[PDB]
């Protein structure tokens, strides 16, 4: 619907708008348009309240796990008190805390995210933009929310593009688009209708962008939402955020634990009532045992790990939202990117020189940190002065900190590149220039397509003027007749002009632009000093001059991105550009930051080397590709993924941003997981979609960072492989934490199995298993976490998401039902040993429940025939509560140990060596102890100080688990089969 | 196809030798284990003390009845008979008639079939409250026997000056009556030292603790009162906030008319 405005004649806007080309909008009707339209702004994102933000924090599928688990319990509890008087409440004790950690695990995410995105928000710099607008034919300025629909505006080099505004007259106006198209050059603007999709014409200037140079005048045509940029970003609302890998793996196993929770629970009901239950006990010991799966602590824990992440990668200015991204990039196969400002620097700046008959190479990082060209020559110290001299170029005050490759520049594009560039090699240029006083200048125009001036010289034994000008290289060429080469002047013969143009097409050819300089030294005889120079007249020469050189500029990569592309390769993750610039430029750039591998060629470069059609063409031969949008339209997906699967190393140019969403959603259906990164609002909407988003910081757009997961606040895009490593370490450091995690869970279960079918006195209690779930083992679970690499991380490819996973059934059933076993026979002959040592046998205590728990027994009689009242027979009981802890605990130092590592021994990778472990073990066992032996403990938490043979009744079961891991760990190792 | 046998035969194998270590843990357990002395006495401190005929409440001990309503005390009678089926002639001859007064330490085992002499002691040593010459214990009349036992420790020894007696009190006596008045059975209501020490299940197995019986006399009738009765001995303690029975026996009793 926007479509009307750029194919309409003056008259018909003006009538549409009620307004003037000229003298445009009144006062008062801009007054009541702004009353209908509102602010010139888009409208943030509808921002959800503060309450719900902490409410979305209890919901996942550990925290409905975990929910569901309390609803359990407190049926089973109202149950139990419907039930005779029982005050034993044990289930009101679960359910809450269940509550307990879900709540403050909520808190901690919530202010997680709270302290993360005032971190990011901290860094936009909000300042209020400008607009020259006319009114009542007035020029003056306004802030650019004031702008009404149809308003008179002027823009001019250095302007912000206040609106989006339709062009009625323009001189010479080339724009930044880069922010809504691709495009790293400056994009003409002129008034002529060139297009029927306002996108691709050239007499819109859009509300975002940045004007580089010229000068136009135009009609407000949209206002915030509704330009093209509210536009783009509005289609990001239509993008729904899919669910990341590590959501899904710990939805996975939530899955395992409720089959287990399920066929346990349903097998010792069935065998419940087979022992003459009544089926109102056998559904309430089915309960438990369905809340007995569920791990209590591990919430907290996984909770704090990928917390722990996060600091480590804000420390590298890489910010993350929220706390599942810290693991995405792990998991990530390949990386859709964005070319311009992602992978390049949006820049124009100085790349290639030609003099002295050779192309050199000047250094484009933005550090300054690579490879200079020479600079001994004449030659060169000449083209130095001509590309100095000829220049309006300048740098905004007080800039001296700032270093040059960032500093603001009120020039044009190309004079603002070599304005740089003269900084960096010639130092200090603004004071070299006004050394030679400029007498005469011709700007840049349409009649002759270049720019010259003329100055008196730096001493005054010399008395002469310099002639320096630049231009279009042919059109330099052609007016002069000499070119400088190595101290001689040489003619310009047939064979320099043939060797100048093989040069500059060479560097068309690599996607630059180019311009010729040349010089004119004039004499004292004929132009002697205070001679009056005329452009109109032209009394001067603009013809015969001498050649200097070609210096040939471009939009380059950022220093660090060529070794990311690097590195990201190196470790199985397939790299695609996704580019909304013009194919040549695109595949300059994916040559020189890796994506196309040097020495790898389309197949439109095998047809070219080969001299023959390119439907001859072997398309399994051409290991690189560059795909347009254009061809993109006419491909069936099947074509595209052909293609995908076909040609390794894939460019995409000229790419709408749905395009870009829909490169995304080809891979992620072809099973990748896929990261984005991206500049700006062209490639937010890919960005929404994408398994992980990447906004660059600084270059970044409001869309592009809002949809993000993540914000490289420096931009700096080697921090993409510092997220590659730490989902890699924190996916496989979570595999341990958890398989620790889960293997206390039948230890703590088995005890209540017996208890029911044998009807023991209550091995373990509830009170008990709470310290141990959320106390003694939450530090040694969390220092897991801390666990270098048993592999070289960086080479391994990318896992597969279908096959290896956080928690297999393998892995389940090695933790559970090998390691836990172990663990439950540790603690049952610590407890008949601490129960016999005390008077009861084994034998006998089988039955043993129903009197031992009976209050109207005080003389119930052990094996020796002793009478024990019931309180005693309690604190018997607790003191085997506290024996199967303490069998736990022993075993779960072992665990720590042997889950320090899945592959390697530890006599290889060490013990003492990951020191936050060691720290915790020392912890474990210091609050171990203050439980036990502390005054008061029998009668708050139910633990005795237990007799020292009651800790040295597991440690055979301890090491018997160090060497069957071990055992096991050396069979994988030794033996791949 | 038949590869969930090759991994399944690894569980069944794994649990068989798991369990079988297991069992040579308590076998090795079952010969740190004398059979006659238990290893630890760690909780058992002081002895508890069981009161009879023993019924109990929302609160611990409550017993309530009417003297006019045998309905409400045949029972607690017929637990007493019961009880005390047990200290009948008939079932003592295993014991022997220690009259020694003083601790009955035996090093050796003299007793038939390799066991340890315990003594014998019979209802009718608690005369009145003996079920003769009243089958109801006291309870027709208003003025009702509980028999008191001191629960068994292996090797304990209460005090060695006197005897332990039994001394039965009121909690709150009522403030317009006089103390409670009980005649025990035997007279100065005590346990004789010959009792002292238990040697186990296995060492004497016909051995019985002493009863002492307390005739509650005065008791006010249609009131709810509370009658301690706590046991005096040298290593006998009976101030223990989280074992209301470590030495005594608290209960409420109401004799209704
Ligand atoms: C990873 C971090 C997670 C976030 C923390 C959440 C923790 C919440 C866990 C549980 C809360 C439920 C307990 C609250 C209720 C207190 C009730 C009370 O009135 O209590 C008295 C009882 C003693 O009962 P009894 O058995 O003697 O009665 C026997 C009664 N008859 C005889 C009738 C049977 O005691 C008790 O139940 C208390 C039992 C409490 C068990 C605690 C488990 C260990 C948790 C440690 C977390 C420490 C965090 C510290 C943070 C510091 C930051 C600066
Ligand atoms: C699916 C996996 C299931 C695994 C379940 C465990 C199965 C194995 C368990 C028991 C098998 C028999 C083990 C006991 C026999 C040992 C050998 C033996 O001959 O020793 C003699 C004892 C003593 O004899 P006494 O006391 O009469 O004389 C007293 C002796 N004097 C007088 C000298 C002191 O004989 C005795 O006590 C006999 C005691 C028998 C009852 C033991 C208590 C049962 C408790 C079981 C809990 C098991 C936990 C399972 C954890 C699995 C984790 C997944
Ligand atoms: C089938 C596996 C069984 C493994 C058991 C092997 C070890 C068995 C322990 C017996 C070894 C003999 O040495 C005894 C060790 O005890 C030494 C501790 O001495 C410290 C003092 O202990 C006092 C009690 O603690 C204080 C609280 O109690 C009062
Ligand atoms: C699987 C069976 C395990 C048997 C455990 C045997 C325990 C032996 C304990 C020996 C301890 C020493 O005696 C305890 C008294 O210590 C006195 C000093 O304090
Ligand atoms: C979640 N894994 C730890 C866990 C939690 C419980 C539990 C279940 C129901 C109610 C209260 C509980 F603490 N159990 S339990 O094995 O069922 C059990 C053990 C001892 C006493 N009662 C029950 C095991
Ligand atoms: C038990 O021995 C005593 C000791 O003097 C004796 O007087 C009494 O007759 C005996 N009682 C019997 C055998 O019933
Ligand atoms: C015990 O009963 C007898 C009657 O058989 C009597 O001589 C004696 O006084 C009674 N003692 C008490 C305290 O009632
Ligand atoms: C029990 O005593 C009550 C007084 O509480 C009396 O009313 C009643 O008659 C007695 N019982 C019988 C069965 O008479």
């Amino acid at each position: 619907m926007e479509i009307n405005d750029h194919q309409l004649s003056v008259a018909e806007l003006e009538q549409k708008y009620q307004t003037s080309a000229t003298k445009g909008l009144s006062a008062s009707l801009a007054a009541e348009l702004l009353l209908r339209d509102g602010p010139n702004a888009l409208r943030p994102p509808r921002g959800t309240p503060e309450y719900v933000k902490f409410a979305r924090q209890l919901a996942g599928g550990l925290q409905c796990l975990m929910w569901v688990a309390a609803a359990i319990c407190l049926i089973a509890f109202a149950i139990q008190a419907s039930e005779g008087d029982l005050t034993t409440d044990d289930n009101l004790y679960l359910a809450l805390a269940l509550i307990a950690v879900v709540v403050v695990t909520g808190c901690f995410g919530y202010y997680q995210e709270f302290k993360s995105t005032n971190i990011i928000a901290s860094f936009k710099n909000l300042v209020p933009q400008q607009a020259t607008v006319i009114r009542d034919g007035d020029k003056f300025q306004i802030n650019a929310d004031q702008l009404v629909v149809g308003d008179l505006v002027e823009m001019k080099g250095g302007d912000r593009v206040p609106a989006d505004i339709r062009i009625l007259q323009a001189q010479g106006c080339k724009v930044d688009n880069s922010s809504l198209t691709g495009e790293s050059e400056p994009q003409t603007r002129s008034p002529e209708c060139t297009h029927e999709s306002p996108l691709e014409t050239r007499n819109i200037a859009f509300f975002s962008t940045m004007c580089l140079e010229g000068t136009a005048q135009g009609l407000v045509v949209n206002t915030g939402d509704r330009t093209i940029i509210g536009r783009i970003a509005s289609l990001a609302s239509g993008v729904e955020n899919e669910k990341t890998p590590i959501a899904i793996e710990i939805e996975h196993f939530v899955d395992i634990i409720a089959g287990l929770a399920i066929l346990f629970g349903a097998t010792f009901f069935i065998v419940a009532m087979c022992i003459g239950y009544t089926f109102l006990r056998a559904m309430v010991f089915f309960m438990a045992i369905v809340v007995a799966y569920v791990p209590e602590g591990l919430l907290a824990t996984v909770t704090v790990c990928l917390s722990l992440t996060a600091k480590r990668l804000a420390s590298k200015n890489c910010v993350v939202k929220n706390l599942e991204a810290v693991e995405t990039l792990g998991s990530t196969s390949v990386i859709c990117s964005d070319k311009t400002g992602t992978l390049t620097q949006n820049r124009m700046t100085v790349s290639h020189l030609w003099f002295d008959n050779h192309i050199h190479s000047a250094d484009t990082t933005e550090d300054q940190s690579g490879q200079t060209f020479d600079q001994s020559s004449e030659t060169w110290r000449a083209l130095c002065r001509v590309l100095t001299l000829c220049n309006r170029a300048a740098f905004k005050s007080g800039q001296d900190a700032v270093p040059v490759p960032k500093r603001i520049v009120i020039g044009d594009a190309s004079e603002t590149a070599l304005l740089k560039f003269s900084e960096l090699t010639l130092g200090n240029a603004m004071g070299y220039r006004e050394r030679f006083p400029k007498v005469c200048e011709i700007p840049f125009n349409s009649t002759n397509k270049f720019q010259l001036s003329i100055h008196t010289l730096e001493d005054p034994r010399d008395p002469r003027h310099v002639l320096v000008m630049k231009g279009a290289p042919e059109r330099v060429l052609e007016r002069c007749s000499s070119i400088l080469i190595k101290g001689q002047e040489l003619p310009l013969d047939e064979q320099w002009r043939e060797a100048f143009q093989t040069a500059y097409l060479s560097l068309g050819g690599l996607g630059e632009r180019v311009l010729g300089f040349c010089q004119l030294y004039l004499s004292e005889k004929d132009y002697p000093p205070g001679y009056a120079f005329d452009v109109e007249a032209m009394n001067f020469p603009t013809s015969g001059l001498c050649f200097a050189g070609l210096v040939s500029m471009i939009d380059p990569p950022r220093a660090t991105v060529p070794d990311a592309v690097l590195k990201c390769r190196t470790a199985g993750i397939r790299v695609i550009m996704v580019t909304g610039d013009h194919p040549i430029t695109a595949k300059a750039i994916a040559a020189s930051v890796g994506i196309i591998s040097e020495g790898s060629e389309t197949v439109e470069d095998i047809a070219a080397r080969l001299r023959v059609p390119v439907d001859q063409v072997n398309r399994k031969d051409a290991r690189a590709c560059v795909i347009n949008g254009m061809q993109l339209k006419d491909m069936d997906p099947s074509e595209l993924v052909e293609a995908l699967r076909t040609h390794p190393e894939m460019v995409f140019a000229r790419t709408s941003p749905q395009q870009k969403l829909v490169i995304v959603e080809s891979c992620q259906r072809l099973g990748a997981i896929v990261a984005v990164t991206g500049d700006g609002v062209n490639d937010s909407p890919a960005l929404k979609k994408a398994d992980i988003g990447v906004a660059m910081g600084i270059a970044g757009s409001d869309a592009a960072k809002n949809a993000a997961d993540m914000i490289l606040l420096d931009d700096n895009f080697a921090s993409i492989v510092t997220g590659v490593e730490q989902g890699r370490l924190i996916f496989d450091n979570l595999k341990k934490s958890i398989a620790y995690t889960l293997t206390k869970n039948i230890p703590e279960l088995t005890p209540y199995l017996i208890y029911i079918t044998v009807s023991v006195p209550l091995p373990l209690g509830c009170i008990t298993i709470l310290f141990i779930e959320l106390c003694t083992d939450i530090f040694p679970s969390v220092s897991l976490a801390y666990e270098k690499a048993e592999s070289d991380i960086m080479h391994l490819r990318p896992r597969n998401p279908k096959r290896d996973r956080l928690v297999n059934e393998p892995l389940a059933a090695y933790s559970y039902f090998q390691i836990g076993a172990i663990q439950s026979f540790a603690g049952f002959t610590d407890y008949f040993t601490a129960m016999a040592q005390e008077g009861w046998f084994p034998l006998l205590c089988v039955g043993l429940r129903p009197q031992w728990e009976n209050h109207h027994l005080q003389d119930l009689q052990d094996s020796y025939g002793q009478e024990w009242t019931f309180g005693q027979r309690l604190y018997q009981q607790y003191t085997c509560y506290t024996v199967f802890f303490i069998s736990i605990e022993m075993c779960q130092i072992a665990d720590v140990l042997i889950r320090k590592t899945r592959r390697l021994s530890a006599f290889q990778q060490g013990f003492f060596r990951n020191r936050i472990l060691v720290i915790a073990i020392v912890f474990q066992v210091c609050i171990g102890c203050f439980l036990c032996y502390c005054p008061g403990m029998p009668n708050i938490f139910n633990f005795m100080p237990i007799r020292f043979q009651w800790w040295l009744v597991p440690m055979p079961f301890s090491l018997l688990i160090f060497v069957y891991d071990e055992i096991r760990k050396l069979g994988v190792r030794c033996c791949p089969g | 196809l038949s590869r969930w046998v090759w991994i399944s035969l690894y569980y069944v194998a794994f649990y068989v030798v798991m369990s079988g270590i297991f069992a040579l843990c308590i076998y090795v357990l079952m010969r740190t284990i004398d059979p006659y002395t238990p290893d630890y006495q760690d909780q058992l401190k002081s002895p508890g003390v069981t009161l009879r005929p023993d019924v109990y409440g929302e609160k611990g001990l409550d017993i309530s009845y009417n003297v006019s309503d045998s309905t409400t005390w045949a029972g607690l009678a017929h637990t007493l008979h019961r009880f005390l089926a047990g200290y009948s002639p008939a079932a003592q001859e295993g014991s022997i008639n220690c009259t020694s007064e003083k601790y009955f330490f035996q090093e050796s085992f003299l007793a038939p079939n390799h066991t340890k002499f315990s003594c014998k002691f019979t209802a009718d040593m608690l005369q009145n409250c003996s079920g003769r010459p009243d089958p109801t214990f006291g309870f027709a009349e208003g003025k009702p026997c509980f028999i008191i036992k001191m629960n068994r420790i292996v090797k304990f020894l209460p005090g060695n000056s006197t005897a332990p007696r039994v001394d039965c009190a009121f909690l709150d006596q009522p403030r317009d009556g006089p103390p409670l008045q009980v005649e025990y059975f035997p007279a100065n209501g005590t346990y004789s030292l010959h009792y002292f020490p238990y040697y186990g299940k296995k060492a004497q197995p016909h051995y019985s603790n002493p009863l002492v019986a307390a005739k509650l006399l005065n008791v006010p009738r249609n009131r709810d009162v509370v009658i301690v009765c706590k046991i005096l001995a040298e290593h006998v303690s009976f101030d223990n906030p989280h074992d209301p029975y470590e030495g005594k026996v608290e209960f409420k009793l109401k004799i209704q008319k």
